[PDB]
């Protein structure tokens, strides 16, 4: 099939909410080594997002009912499907990962600077999503990676986009939230979403919609936090 | 509860 | 594996929204070749509705989406449409007679004859699902399914006419589910008309949440008709 | 409109 029928083959699945097929078909345009538009990107975000959001919540649900249960049968039955999905979900994030450092990261020039971080997002929304649940001497690198790449998507897009700029904002919200869950490092996690929502603010006649829905999720989250 | 994420 | 483990499992599996292996878990449950509690039923019928409901809602969205490309008459949209279309029919088909496999020789062989209750809710699974059948097929054997369906629903409702209270829920969606493929199925609205008004008003006479829902439901799609 | 059924 042409591009432009595996890219109708995503738009039908997410009709059909079928995230699984949709995310295959942005896997299939993204091996075909070739540099992914706006809507392109946007696809193959929102289908692994929603992939992968399904294992997250299905994890939650399933690791609080095995805290909230002296039937030892019962409690083992429960982390074998707690660590099935857990498999499960940490496949998700490999394949994303590799598509990453495959074909979307390495194909974005030295100046794409605003697909690079939003690709360098993605690589610590997943590194991050794999340290919700690892444990054990093995949490520590990916919680490390995470930090790696949302930190240079943070350099970045500081010096070459703009604070009302949707993908900066978004990049700043997932940091923020980064630095209070995974790093229980409120102190930071409150600077850095403080400072992208005060300079967006700063810069508001300048602007729309996602912009905004963004700043919202960032004041939101600092007033959960405080 | 969890914090937003986009 | 263990049984009560198994029905554990496919309760987690409800909490976690993960049907796929809820029925799995049920289906495991049921090849124990044991007969199935109330509750363990209705766990089994609630997975592989939600299974077969997502296939067909997903299967609906892509068959309007396919009749617009129609329409429109682009050949290469219209190609990957219909391919997609058929690959969600042909899952929703495997899970149907998965289900179908489950009723035959597992589900309704193992009711003893007093197990009136039990013969009318496997029936009118065969039924629900012969029909979901006939939803997508065409030419001969949408004929074959519709008259599976046909005899399944006729069987239950003349069981669940001499041994069910009018007032059951699970005579009551019998009567729905059988006026519905009488209306959408066999496109004979005054058979599906005329069964709906008799069960409603054989439940007026006798008078529990689930039956007021499905009597609610039966006067809706009496209105809507 | 697709008539109601359980
Ligand atoms: C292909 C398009 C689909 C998937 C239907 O929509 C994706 C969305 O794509 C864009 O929105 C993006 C975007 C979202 C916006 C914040 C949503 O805004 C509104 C008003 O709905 C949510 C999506 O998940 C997405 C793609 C996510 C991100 C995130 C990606 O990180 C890798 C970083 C910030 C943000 C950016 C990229 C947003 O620009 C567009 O601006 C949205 O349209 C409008 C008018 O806001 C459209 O809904
Ligand atoms: C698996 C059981 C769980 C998920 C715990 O509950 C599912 C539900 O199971 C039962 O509900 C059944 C039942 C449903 C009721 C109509 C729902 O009622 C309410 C108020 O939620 C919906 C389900 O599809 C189910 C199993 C369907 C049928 C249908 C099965 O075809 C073979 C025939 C009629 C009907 C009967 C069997 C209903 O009794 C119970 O009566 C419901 O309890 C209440 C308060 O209504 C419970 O919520």
């Amino acid at each position: 099939v042409d591009r432009e029928q595996l890219v109708q083959k995503a738009r039908l699945a997410e009709q059909a909410e079928r995230y699984d097929d949709m995310a295959a078909a942005m896997k299939n345009v993204t091996e075909l080594n070739e540099p992914l538009s706006n809507e392109e990107r946007n696809l193959l975000s929102v289908a692994y997002k929603n992939v992968v959001g399904a294992r997250r919540s299905s994890w939650r649900v399933i690791s609080s009912i095995e805290q909230k249960t002296g039937n030892e049968k019962k409690i083992e039955m429960v982390r074998a499907y707690r660590e099935k999905i857990e498999k499960e979900l940490e496949a998700v994030c490999q394949d994303v990962l590799s598509l990453l450092d495959n074909y979307l990261i390495k194909n974005c020039s030295e100046t794409q600077y605003e697909s690079k971080v939003f690709y360098l997002k993605m690589k610590g929304d997943y590194y991050r999503y794999l340290a919700e649940v690892a444990t054990g001497e093995k949490r520590a690198t990916v919680v490390e990676s995470s930090e790696k790449a949302y930190s240079e998507a943070h350099e970045i897009s500081k010096e070459h986009m703009q604070p009302t700029h949707p993908i900066r904002l978004g990049l700043a919200l997932n940091y923020s939230v980064f630095y209070y869950e995974i790093q229980n490092a409120p102190e930071q996690a409150c600077h850095l979403a403080k400072t992208a929502f005060d300079d967006a603010i700063a810069e508001l006649d300048t602007l729309y919609k996602d912009s905004t829905l963004i700043m919202q999720l960032l004041r939101d989250n600092l007033t959960l936090w405080t | 509860r969890r914090s937003s994420t986009s």
